[PDB]
C-alpha cells in the first residue's frame, strides 16, 4: 500500500510506461526519521525501467503513478517492500518506508 | 542496559575476526542485531546550516500593553534552487517568541539544524505543512507545494484569541496554531538555509502588500519603535562580520512584554501638606503665562473681541479673562504637580529667598498687547539653572506624567502605530517613556524643566530620597592549551562595557563568571580590575577601539596586560598583573562579553593584523598566539541553552543514591540535599529527569499475585515518585518531559509549560484534528495534596504514580491510589523521559521508585528492549537521574552563512539572499534526539572514544571481503559522509 | 473612563431641526472646553465651537450654520441645535472632552492629547 | 560497493598534495592534531589505490614527483622523503616504494 503525497508538482502530463526507464534521485527514509538510502548524496540518478520488478513493487508503482519532475512522498508498506529485513542492517523488520522521489527524465 | 562503553565494542570486534579469519556467522549476527536498531550506535549524517533573519518587529499582548492585538505581514520568494546539496532547502516563514527562540548555527535538536518551527517558541510554515515543536503537521492548501519562486506567503497573528494563520497566494491555509503562550514579543522570522532569495512585504513604505490584509489586521510596518529605524538582523549572533575581522558579540537585550505596560507612580493617593497653597500659587502664576511670553507678537496677536479662537493663540490677561472655574483648573494643576513631587519624595525647601525679590519682569519692546495693557504676566524671576540631580528628577516627572497619560489612553483603547490614525485609536506617542523618541521626550519635559528651575529658584532643591545569559564566554579549544613559552593575543573593545579578557585554564566552568574562581586570570576593562579568585583594582578603564595585549610568559610564570601599547601598572606599581602562576594543565585565550558588547579577539594569526605588537610584545620576547597556525583558531562559546546532563557525584549540594533489592521497596533513585539548613543551602528549582526515554508505538492501535497473561498483554507502565517527609508537595511536579525541554525557570509552574494546539482546517471552516503539543506533560503535587496540610510532619510520604500506556498514547496520574483527573494524550513516536521538577525544602527531597503495579509491567520493560517481557523491576547503571544544567560549552563553527540583506526597493521591500551552501556532519545521539557537531567530539573524549570504537567495529564487521555487510554499512555511512570526512581538516 | 455618548443623527434635509445630545458620562476631570469634532465622511473631524465649563462659546472652524451648543451643568449633556442644516454639515459628530482650557495650555503634548475622546454618532445631513 | 574511482583518485591526489605542502610549511596545527594523523590515512589510501591500479600514468608521474622531485622528474621542492617523518608514515611510504 504505497501512499502518494505530492510534495512539489511536476508536469502532470508525462507518466511512465511498462518498459520506460526512469532516472530517479530519491531519499529513502524510515518511519521514525532515519534515512537508509540517499541516492542524491551518492550522486546516483538510479536508472530503472517500470514493470520489470527489479525494484520493490511499491516504489515502482509509486514512480509509475507519479509524473516527470513531480517530487512526491511514497509511503511504501513493509508488505509491498522489504517484508523481512530487506538488505539486513539497512532496513529494520516490518518498517514502513518513505521515499522522496522525483523523475529527472522519462526515458 | 549498562551504558555506552567501548569495551563492549571491543568484545564485539573480537567476535568477528579471529587470527585473520572472518567468522561469517558472527559478522552477520552482530550486524543484524545492532545496525537496524539505530538506537545504540551514534549516527552521522551531513546536514545544512540554517540561518534565521527577523524584521525586529516585536509585537505582543499584556494586561494594559500599548501594542495592538492583531498583526499581518507577507514574505514572497524571488528564487529557490531546491536540493542544492542533496538536502531539503530549509525554507520556513512564521512568527517566533523573542524569549525562547535561539536558533544557534550548528548543533540543535532533531536530525538537523533548527529554523522557525523546530521549537515550541517558533511557529513556521514550509508551504506544505505547519511546523512547531520539531514535527511536521500536514495541512490542506490549494497549492500543495513548498514555497517556490514567484510565490507569496501571507502570515497574520491575532493575540486577543491566540492564533497564527497562513495564506498561500491568497488561498487560505487550512489549519492554524492556537492557545500558544503569549509570554514574550512575537516577531516575524524566516529560515532560509542556503540558495534562497526572499523578500519581506511589511506594507506601507517597507514593501507592498500584494494581497490585502484581512480586516482588523494592522500592517507589521506600523510597529517599528520610534527610537529605532527598521532593519533586518539575525535573531541572536555570537559572531558578527567586521572590518578588522570576526567581531564576537555578547548576548543582546530584547524588549519584554512587561516593558510596554505603562504602570505609573500614583500621585492622587497621597494627601498634600498644609503648605499646599503657598507653593501652588507661586508656581502657578508663571506657568499661567510662559506660553504667552513665547507667543505674543511672535505667533498671532490676540484680540479681546474673541477668545483665542480666530488666529489669537496667545493671550495676556493677568485677571484671567477666561471663565474663572475654567482658570482655577490651572491652580489645581500646579497642586497636582505638587502631588507628583510628593509621590517622588520632594519636600518644601525655602533654600533661597523669594524669587520676586530678584524678579525681572521681561516685557520686550516687540511684545505688547491691547487688553489689560502691556505687562509681562509670567514671572521670569531673573535666571536660574538646573542641578543635574534635578534634571534627572524632572526627567522622571515627565516619565510619570507620560505614563499616567499612556495608561489612561490604553484604558480608552488607544494603541501604538507608526503612522497616526486618530479614528482607529492609533497614534505614535503612547509607547512607554523610555521607548519615546528623544525629540518627543524633550518636547514633553521642556515646560517642566522651566517649572523645576523655578522651583529651585524658590529653593526646593530636594532629592527623591542569575539568568546565566548576560555573559558570553569565548575561549580557545582545549587542544591549543599552552604549557610553556611566551604568548601574546590582542583583544579590541569595539563597544565599551563589561568585557573581561585574559587567560583561562582548560577546566573553565561554563556558567561560572569568568575570573571569579581560580580557573581564570582576566581583566575587566570597564571598571579596571584584574580578576582571579576575587577582584582587585588594576590598570585603568578603557575606551572604544582600545586593544589589550594579553601576554603570558610561563618561563617567568607571569601575566601582563597592556592597553594600547602601554603596560598597565597595578595599584602597587608593578608591571605584571599576576605573579607566581603555576603552569598546571595549561592556558587558553578567553574573553567574556557582557550584554550588548562587541569585542575583536585578535589572535596572532598574522602580525600584520596584530597591531601594537611591535610596540609591546615583539621586543619583549612574546610569540604571537597561533603564529604558524594555518587554519583559524577554533573557539568555544557558552551556549546558555539549558541542557539535561548527568548529576556529578562530587556535586557540593546534590546527591543521588541507588537503593534496590528490598522485598517491598522496588529499585529506586533518591535525591538528597547534602548541605541543607547550612551556610550554603541551595533552594533553587532542581529539574531532574531519568536518562532513558520510553518511546511510544508507531501506530496507536485500540489495544494479589498478578495475572501472567495480562502481564504479557500489558502495554501500560508504572513509575512512582515518593516525596519524602517534610518536603512540601507544593514544590514538586511529577510527570514526563519531551527530549526538547529547555526551560531553566527558577519559579517554574504548570502555566509556564509550552503548549500549542494545532487545529487542523477544513474547507467549510470547521475543525478537523485540533491536536495539542506540549513540552512537558506534568501534574503539580500541590494539586494532589489537600489544601490546609501544613508542616508535613504527618510523614504521609505521598507517592505519585504515572500510569502511562503506549498502545493508546495515554497517561494518567495517581496519588496513594486516588485517581487524578489529569489525563494526557500524546502523538505516536514520542519519547517521554520520567522527570520531577522540585524545589528542595528538606534534607531528603524525592525518590524515583522504578516499580510496577498490579497487572502493569515496570518501566525497565519499557526502556530496555532486552527486558521487554521481564516483569521484575530493575535499574541498570544507564538509568540515572540527570539535572538540567543551565550553560554548557558549544563549538563555534569555522564558517557561517553569508547572508546579504538590503532593501531592494521602495515597493519591493527588504530582501534577504543566501547563495553559499554550507554543510556539516552531525553526531546524533538517538535516545536524547539531539545532534552535535562531529568536530565537537574533539573535546568530549568519551564520545570520541565510543565513536572511534564504533567505526573500528564497522571496519571489523565488514573486513575480509564481507560484501553484503559492506552494502549494509553503506546505508549508515554514506559516500558523501566519507568524502566529507576525508576532506575535513578539523 | 469619561466616555461621551453622542446621540441623534437622524437624516433630515437642509433646513431641518437637529438638536443632538452628547452625554459626557464620566469623571468631572477632563470635561471643560469640550467640542464636537464632527468627522465628515472620508473628510476629517472639524471642530464645532468649544464651550468650557460654564458655557463659554468659542467659535471654531465649523460654525457655518446654526450651531446652538450648550452643556447642561448637572445633566452633563451638550445640546447642539442644528436647525440650519447644510450639505457641509453631514458628519459623524464626535464630541471629545478634555481638561486643557481653550487657547490656554500651560502643559504641552501629554495633556494636549490628554482628552477622553468618546464615540460620536453619524449625523447624516442633506 | 561502488564509489567513483576517478573522483576518489583526484581527491586523493589533491589531498596528498595539500598535506605535503602543509608539512613543508610545518605549521603547529597539523590535520588531525599531529603529523602522523595528517599523513598516514592519506598515504594508506594512496597506497591502496595505487596497488589497485586506479591511478593513471600521469597520476603516477605526479606521485613520483611528489615523493621526490629531484630523483623523479620528466624535465620549494618539499620532498616527501626529504621531510622528517614519524615511524608509521615511514612504514606507509615504504609500502608505497615497495
Amino acid at each position: 500500500g504505497v501512499e502518494i503525497e505530492t510534495i512539489s508538482p511536476g508536469d502532470g502530463r508525462t507518466f511512465p510506461k511498462k518498459g520506460q526507464t526512469c532516472v530517479v534521485h530519491y531519499t529513502g527514509m524510515l518511519q521514525n526519521g532515519k534515512k537508509f538510502d540517499s541516492s542524491r548524496d551518492r550522486n546516483k540518478p538510479f536508472k530503472f525501467r517500470i514493470g520489470k520488478q527489479e525494484v520493490i513493487k511499491g516504489f515502482e508503482e509509486g514512480a509509475a503513478q507519479m509524473s516527470l519532475g513531480q517530487r512526491a512522498k511514497l509511503t511504501c508498506t513493509p508488505d509491498v517492500a522489504y517484508g523481512a529485513t530487506g538488505h539486513p542492517g539497512v532496513i529494520p523488520p516490518n518498517a514502513t518506508l518513505i521515499f522522496d522521489v522525483e523523475l529527472l527524465n522519462l526515458e | 542496559k549498562h551504558g555506552r562503553n567501548h569495551k563492549v565494542l571491543d568484545v564485539l570486534c573480537s567476535l568477528c575476526v579471529c587470527n585473520g579469519v572472518a567468522v561469517r556467522s558472527n559478522q552477520d549476527l552482530i550486524t543484524e542485531n545492532l545496525l537496524p536498531g539505530r538506537e545504540l550506535l551514534l549516527q552521522t549524517n551531513l546536514i545544512n546550516y540554517v540561518t534565521s533573519i527577523r524584521p525586529n518587529i516585536f509585537v505582543g499582548r499584556a494586561e494594559g500593553s500599548t501594542q495592538y492585538g492583531k498583526w499581518y505581514f507577507e514574505v514572497m520568494v524571488d528564487e529557490v534552487v531546491p536540493f542544492l546539496t542533496a538536502q531539503a532547502t530549509h525554507l520556513r516563514v512564521g512568527w517566533a517568541l523573542t524569549e525562547g527562540y535561539s536558533p544557534y548555527p550548528g548543533g540543535g535538536e532533531g536530525w538537523g539544524g533548527n529554523g522557525v518551527g523546530d521549537d515550541l517558541y517558533s511557529y513556521g510554515f514550509d508551504g506544505l505543512h505547519l511546523w512547531t515543536g520539531h514535527v511536521a503537521r500536514p495541512v490542506t492548501s490549494p497549492g500543495q507545494h513548498l514555497l517556490a519562486p514567484e510565490d507569496v506567503v501571507s502570515c497574520c497573528l491575532d493575540l486577543s484569541v491566540p492564533s497564527i494563520s497562513f495564506r498561500i497566494n491568497g488561498c487560505p491555509v487550512q489549519g492554524v496554531f492556537e492557545a500558544f503562550n503569549l509570554d514574550g514579543l512575537f516577531f516575524p522570522v524566516v529560515s532560509f538555509s542556503a540558495g534562497v532569495k526572499v523578500r519581506f512585504l511589511l506594507g506601507g513604505r517597507h514593501g507592498e502588500f500584494k494581497f490585502l490584509p484581512p480586516p482588523g489586521y494592522a500592517p507589521c510596518h506600523e510597529a517599528v519603535l520610534p527610537r529605532e529605524r527598521l532593519r533586518l538582523e539575525p535573531i541572536k549572533e555570537y559572531r558578527r562580520e567586521g572590518p578588522r575581522g570576526p567581531h564576537l558579540v555578547g548576548p543582546s537585550r530584547c524588549l519584554s512584554h512587561t516593558d510596554f505596560v505603562p504602570c505609573p507612580v500614583d500621585t492622587v493617593q497621597i494627601v498634600l501638606p498644609p503648605h499646599l497653597e503657598r507653593i501652588r500659587e507661586k508656581l502657578a502664576e508663571n506657568i499661567h503665562e510662559l506660553w504667552a511670553l513665547t507667543r505674543i507678537e511672535q505667533g498671532w496677536t490676540y484680540g479681546p473681541v474673541r477668545d483665542d479662537n480666530k488666529r489669537l493663540h496667545p493671550c495676556l490677561v493677568n485677571f484671567h479673562s477666561l471663565p474663572e472655574p475654567e482658570r482655577n483648573y490651572n491652580l489645581q494643576m500646579s497642586g497636582e504637580t505638587l502631588k507628583t513631587l510628593l509621590a517622588l519624595g520632594c519636600h518644601v525647601g525655602m533654600a533661597d529667598e523669594k524669587a520676586e525679590d530678584n524678579l525681572k519682569k521681561t516685557k520686550l519692546p516687540k511684545t505688547y498687547m491691547m487688553s489689560n495693557g502691556y505687562k509681562p504676566a509670567p514671572l521670569d524671576l531673573s535666571h536660574v539653572r538646573l542641578t543635574p540631580a534635578q534634571t534627572t528628577l524632572v526627567d522622571r516627572l515627565a516619565e510619570n506624567g507620560h505614563n499616567v497619560w499612556a495608561r489612561d489612553r490604553v484604558a480608552q483603547g488607544w494603541s501604538y502605530s507608526a503612522v497616526q490614525d486618530i479614528p482607529a485609536r492609533r497614534n505614535p506617542r503612547l509607547v512607554p517613556y523610555r521607548l519615546l523618541d528623544e525629540a518627543t521626550k524633550r518636547s514633553n519635559r521642556d515646560s517642566l524643566c522651566q517649572a523645576v528651575r523655578t522651583l529651585l529658584g524658590y529653593g526646593y532643591n530636594i532629592e527623591p530620597p542569575s539568568r546565566w545569559d548576560r555573559v558570553r564566554i569565548f575561549r580557545a579549544e582545549k587542544s591549543y592549551t599552552v604549557q610553556s613559552g611566551r604568548w601574546y593575543f590582542e583583544f579590541e573593545a569595539v563597544t565599551t562595557g563589561e568585557m573581561r579578557v585574559g587567560w583561562a585554564r582548560p577546566e573553565l566552568r561554563p556558567d561560572v563568571e569568568l575570573g571569579a574562581d581560580e580557573l581564570a586570570y582576566v581583566f575587566n576593562g570597564h571598571r579596571g580590575q584584574r580578576w582571579h579568585l576575587g577582584s582587585e583594582p588594576f590598570g585603568r578603564p578603557w575606551q572604544s577601539g582600545d586593544v589589550v595585549g594579553c601576554m603570558i610568559d610561563l618561563t617567568e610564570n607571569t601575566i601582563i596586560f597592556t592597553l594600547n601599547g602601554e603596560v598597565l601598572m597595578s595599584d602597587s606599581g608593578s608591571e605584571t598583573a599576576f605573579r607566581e602562576i603555576e603552569i598546571g594543565d595549561g592556558f587558553l585565550p578567553v574573553c567574556s562579553l557582557g550584554p550588548g558588547q562587541v569585542g575583536h579577539l585578535n589572535l596572532g594569526q598574522d602580525v600584520s593584523s596584530l597591531r601594537f605588537f611591535a610596540i609591546c610584545g615583539l621586543q619583549e620576547g612574546f610569540e604571537p598566539f597561533a603564529i604558524n597556525m594555518q587554519r583559524p583558531v577554533t573557539t568555544w562559546f557558552s551556549k546558555s541553552l539549558p541542557q539535561f546532563e548527568p548529576v556529578p557525584p562530587e556535586h557540593p549540594h546534590y546527591e543521588v543514591a541507588r537503593m534496590d533489592g528490598t522485598v517491598d521497596t522496588p529499585p529506586c533513585l533518591r535525591l538528597a540535599h547534602r548541605t541543607w539548613g547550612s551556610q550554603n543551602s541551595l533552594v533553587e528549582m532542581l529539574f531532574l529527569r531519568l536518562s532513558l526515554p520510553v518511546q511510544f508505538h508507531q501506530h496507536f492501535r485500540c489495544t494479589n499475585r498478578d495475572d501472567p497473561e495480562i502481564i504479557l498483554n500489558t502495554t501500560t507502565y508504572y513509575y512512582s515518585v515518593r516525596v519524602f517527609a517534610g518536603q512540601e508537595p507544593s514544590c514538586v511536579w511529577v510527570g514526563w518531559v519531551t527530549p526538547d525541554y529547555h526551560q531553566h525557570d527558577m519559579n517554574f509552574d504548570l502555566s509556564k509549560v509550552r503548549a500549542v494546539t494545532v487545529t487542523m482546517g477544513d474547507e467549510q471552516g470547521n475543525v478537523h484534528s485540533s491536536l495539542k503539543c506540549s513540552n512537558c506533560y506534568m501534574v503539580w503535587g500541590g494539586d494532589f495534596v489537600s489544601p490546609g496540610q501544613q508542616g508535613r510532619i504527618s510523614h504521609t510520604d505521598l507517592v505519585i504514580g504515572c500510569l502511562v500506556d503506549l498502545a493508546t498514547g495515554l497517561m494518567t496520574f495517581t496519588a496513594n491510589g486516588k485517581e487524578s483527573n489529569t489525563f494526557f494524550q500524546v502523538e505516536p513516536n514520542t519519547k517521554l523521559f520520567p522527570a520531577v521538577f522540585v524545589l528542595p525544602t528538606h534534607q531528603n527531597v524525592i525518590q524515583f521508585e522504578l516499580g510496577k503495579q498490579k497487572n502493569i509491567m515496570p518501566l525497565s520493560a519499557a526502556m530496555f528492549l532486552s527486558e521487554r517481557k521481564n516483569p521484575a523491576p530493575q535499574c541498570p547503571p544507564r538509568l540515572e537521574v540527570q539535572m538540567l544544567m543551565p550553560v554548557s560549552w558549544s563549538r563555534m563553527p569555522n564558517h557561517f552563512l553569508q547572508v546579504e540583506t538590503r532593501r531592494a526597493g521602495e515597493r519591493l521591500g527588504w530582501a534577504v539572499q543566501c547563495q553559499d551552501p554550507l554543510t556539516m556532519m552531525a553526531l546524533h545521539i538517538p535516545e536524547e534526539n539531539r545532534c552535535m557537531d562531529i568536530l565537537e567530539l574533539s573535546e568530549r573524549l568519551d564520545l570520541q572514544r565510543f565513536h572511534s570504537h564504533t567505526l573500528r567495529l564497522y571496519r571489523a564487521v565488514c573486513a575480509l571481503g564481507n560484501n553484503r555487510v559492506a552494502h549494509a554499512l553503506c546505508s549508515h555511512v554514506d559516500q558523501a559522509q566519507l568524502l566529507h570526512a576525508l576532506e575535513d581538516a578539523h | 473612563q469619561v466616555q461621551l455618548q453622542e446621540s441623534g443623527g437622524g437624516l433630515m434635509q437642509a433646513g431641518g431641526s437637529l438638536r443632538l445630545s452628547c452625554t459626557a458620562s464620566g469623571s468631572i476631570f477632563s470635561i471643560n472646553s469640550m467640542g464636537w469634532y464632527r468627522q465628515a465622511p472620508g473628510k476629517q473631524r472639524e471642530l464645532v465651537a468649544t464651550i468650557t465649563s460654564g458655557n463659554s462659546i468659542n467659535y471654531a472652524d465649523s460654525v457655518k450654520g446654526r450651531f446652538t451648543i450648550s452643556r447642561d451643568n448637572a445633566k452633563n449633556t451638550v445640546y447642539l441645535q442644528m436647525n440650519s442644516l447644510k450639505p457641509e454639515d453631514t458628519a459623524v459628530y464626535y464630541c471629545n472632552a478634555d481638561r486643557v482650557p481653550n487657547g490656554y495650555n500651560p502643559w504641552g503634548t501629554p495633556n494636549d492629547e490628554y482628552d477622553y475622546w468618546g464615540q460620536g454618532t453619524q449625523v447624516t445631513v442633506s | 560497493p561502488a564509489i567513483p574511482l576517478e573522483a576518489l583518485r583526484d581527491k586523493a591526489l589533491r589531498m596528498l598534495g595539500e598535506a605535503v605542502r602543509d608539512g613543508g610549511q610545518h605549521a603547529r596545527d597539523p590535520v588531525g592534531g599531529s603529523v602522523e594523523f595528517q599523513f598516514v590515512p592519506v598515504l594508506k589510501l594512496v597506497s591502496t589505490l595505487l596497488v589497485m591500479g586506479i591511478f593513471g600514468d600521469e597520476d603516477v608521474k605526479q606521485i613520483l614527483k611528489m615523493i621526490e622531485p629531484e630523483v623523479f622528474t620528466e624535465e620549494l621542492e618539499e620532498g616527501l622523503l626529504q621531510m622528517k617523518l614519524p615511524e608509521s608514515v615511514k612504514l606507509q611510504m615504504c609500502n608505497l616504494l615497495e
